[PDB]
């Protein structure tokens, strides 16, 4: 669950960590593809909840400073109109 | 590891069967080196983030005069 | 490449953009012939200088050469 | 006086030196699209005959340049 | 059936050539069917049209 | 499909726009005619092998 | 410059050699070429060396080792 | 579906064969629908044996469906002319111009020289 | 080295520090 | 220091030696002594160890996302 106020920086660096493994070595616009198709937003809805919306915010600024930004662009206008 | 020798020299078909290396004492599980020496794009990789980290520390060090 | 990348045994060097931080390309590393006809050679010179060498030195000459 | 073009060079092992040049060839722009006729051409040869030819004199006058 | 090529090749290979001669694999033919009527009720026409 | 007989196919002619007397163009035209009409017909009616 | 950086991407493709490594002797040449320059270096060759049984690939040495 | 395919059978060229008429096409094809009746199927006109002209599978100095004389690709596409008299097709304006102004119908390996009048349409 | 794990810890990657340091840049 | 620097690239340019009749005559030299070599050392590890690819110019194609935070 990308949630600051329970998960820990361990497991905050363990993500970011495992994310920037899935983006090198396989394509971003193919990751962007894994994990905004339908069927799998039950089991990204911890990942991405677009509820509590400074949990968004920070959903949002930590795939910006992993060094990614662009997974988030989504959550970025839900934060925009919401 | 054993494959086709017809299939060898024209692809590459993975692997089919096992051949032993000596005939040793049954199970033996005498350890391989190349489980202790660590691959080159692991090390490379591990080089440029440490060096990198050491970078930072030593700024940090000049910047703070520690 | 066809179907997806390859899940390799550490002798592939998958090769990583400076830009998009992407594995773009694939190395495949194998060694020279000549590598190991120096190698067979250098086993040759071990067994060549083995009639006047104590086992010890043996070993040490057999795992000096083979790290 | 050497630029870094050329190797061997004490700063990084020959593996890092292969590592160094896949990853040269690996991140130049639009290297792989070869839809137009760009092909890429690699070249790998020796130089032969490059000690036995040299004339002592003419080393004489172009070392008086240098040092 | 392979038995009966197999005697052939045989018969070739030792008394009708003396020659060493490469066999690929063996495998069977086929004809062609069709499931569903043509939906399209198609046409051609001569060179002088 | 692949150079292979066909069978158990029924070949229904729908309209033929002949010309009377083709003669000039009926004298070995209508043949690689007839034979494109029944490749043609044979495409769109899904066959398998 | 370092071995392998440029002064920018128009600096590598002002030429068709792009990338340069000499191992001592042993010299490593990166090129990527144009459809119209390749076709005119193929035509002055041919030019030099006519061949009109079309006998140069066979004159080739590949990497035996490959499957 | 190109100027390359047969005229009768509508397939590209392997094994062709040209005829008097102007009219390629292949040779299993132009076998069995003139062999008795006589006549190239394009249009119709008498096209015997002898009117008829073989086009592929044989050998030659170039080895392929190329020009014999100018050694460049001379396909149906290109500005393609066939000497009657010896079966093989040719560049067009360049062969014409080496048999008109270089006097030149040979080949450039094998060096056969001819006439430029048997030049007819290999298209 | 329960000292060292902590201050590895908060002299690694830290995101929320990050955000911190990104929050302060745009506040001042 | 720009009249100094005109006479520094002045002197600064290829400028063979001589061939002297008999022994040739020293010439006066230098950088910063005391401490310096460590750091020299010390980047010259760096530098040794350090690496990146592509021309120098190669900051294109930036996005340069930046943090939306909290209104």
């Amino acid at each position: 669950k990308l949630s600051e106020e329970t998960t820990t920086s361990s497991s905050r660096i363990f993500v970011k960590i495992f994310f920037q493994e899935l983006c090198e070595y396989m394509g971003l616009p193919k990751l962007n593809a894994r994990l905004k198709d339908e069927t799998l937003q039950p089991f990204f809805e911890g990942l991405l909840p677009r509820d509590n919306p400074r949990n968004t915010r920070f959903a949002i600024n930590f795939f910006t400073s992993i060094g990614l930004g662009g997974l988030t662009d989504e959550l970025r206008e839900h934060l925009k109109n919401t | 590891p054993q494959s086709d020798l017809r299939w060898s020299k024209q692809t590459d078909v993975g692997i089919t069967h096992f051949r032993s290396g000596m005939s040793h004492e049954e199970d033996q599980l005498i350890p391989n080196l190349y489980r202790y020496i660590q691959p080159w794009e692991s090390e490379f990789i591990d080089s440029q983030r440490v060096w990198a980290e050491y970078a930072l520390k030593r700024q940090e060090a000049i910047a703070q005069n520690r | 490449t066809s179907y997806e990348e390859f899940t390799h045994k550490d002798g592939v060097w998958n090769l990583q953009n400076e830009v998009t931080k992407e594995r773009t390309a694939q190395c495949f590393l194998r060694v020279d012939d000549e590598s190991m006809q120096r190698f067979h050679n250098r086993v040759r010179q071990i067994l060549m200088a083995s009639g006047s060498t104590t086992f010890t030195k043996i070993v040490n000459k057999w795992n000096t050469a083979l790290i | 006086l050497f630029p870094p073009w050329i190797k061997p060079a004490d700063t990084e092992p020959p593996p890092l030196l292969v590592y160094k040049w896949c990853q040269g060839i690996n991140n130049l722009q639009d290297v792989w699209e070869t839809s137009e006729g760009e092909c890429n051409v690699m070249l790998e040869s020796r130089f032969e005959k490059m000690y036995e030819k040299i004339d002592l004199t003419l080393l004489n006058r172009l070392l008086r340049l240098i040092v | 059936g392979e038995l009966y090529l197999d005697c052939v090749m045989h018969d070739l290979r030792k008394m009708y050539s003396e020659i060493d001669i490469k066999v690929a694999d063996p495998v069977v033919t086929f004809c062609e069917t069709v499931v569903e009527t043509s939906s399209l009720k198609c046409f051609a026409e001569t060179p002088n049209k | 499909l692949c150079d292979e007989l066909i069978r158990n196919v029924k070949f229904k002619i729908l309209d033929a726009v002949v010309a009377q007397e083709p003669l000039h163009r009926g004298g070995g035209q209508i043949i690689p005619t007839a034979r494109r009409v029944v490749y043609s017909a044979f495409l769109m009616a899904t066959p398998r092998l | 410059n370092d071995f392998l950086s440029f002064q920018d991407i128009a600096t590598e493709a002002a030429h068709p050699i792009r990338l340069f490594c000499r191992y001592i002797d042993r010299i490593h040449i990166f090129f990527r070429f144009t459809a119209d320059e390749a076709r005119d270096l193929i035509q002055r060759y041919l030019t030099e060396h006519p061949d009109p049984n079309n006998e140069n690939i066979v004159g080739y040495n590949n990497k035996k080792c490959w499957p | 579906l190109p100027f390359d395919h047969c005229s009768l059978s509508l397939q590209p060229f392997v094994y062709p064969v040209c005829t008097p008429d102007g009219i390629v096409f292949d040779l299993l094809n132009i076998v069995p629908w003139l062999k008795k009746y006589g006549t190239n199927p394009s249009n119709g006109e008498k096209l015997d044996g002898r009117s008829l002209i073989k086009l592929n599978f044989s050998k030659n100095s170039e080895g392929k469906y190329h020009c014999p004389v100018l050694f460049t690709v001379f396909t149906n596409n290109t500005h393609i002319v066939a000497v009657r008299t010896t079966g093989n097709v040719y560049a067009y304006e360049a062969v014409e111009q080496l048999n008109i102004k270089a006097k030149n119908f040979r080949d450039l390996l094998t060096d056969e020289p001819f006439s430029r009048q048997d030049i007819i349409t290999l298209q | 080295d329960l000292d060292r794990m902590l201050r590895e810890q908060e002299r690694e990657g830290d995101p929320m520090a990050n955000f911190i340091k990104k929050n302060k840049a745009k506040e001042n | 220091a720009a009249g100094e620097q005109e006479k520094l690239e002045a002197t600064n340019r290829y400028h063979m030696p001589k061939e002297t009749r008999g022994q040739p005559a020293r010439a006066v030299d230098e950088s910063g002594a005391p401490g310096e070599e460590q750091r020299r050392w010390e980047e010259a590890r760096l530098g040794a160890a350090s690496l990146k690819f592509g021309a120098r110019d190669a900051a294109s194609q930036e996005p340069k996302y930046q943090l939306v935070l909290e209104e």
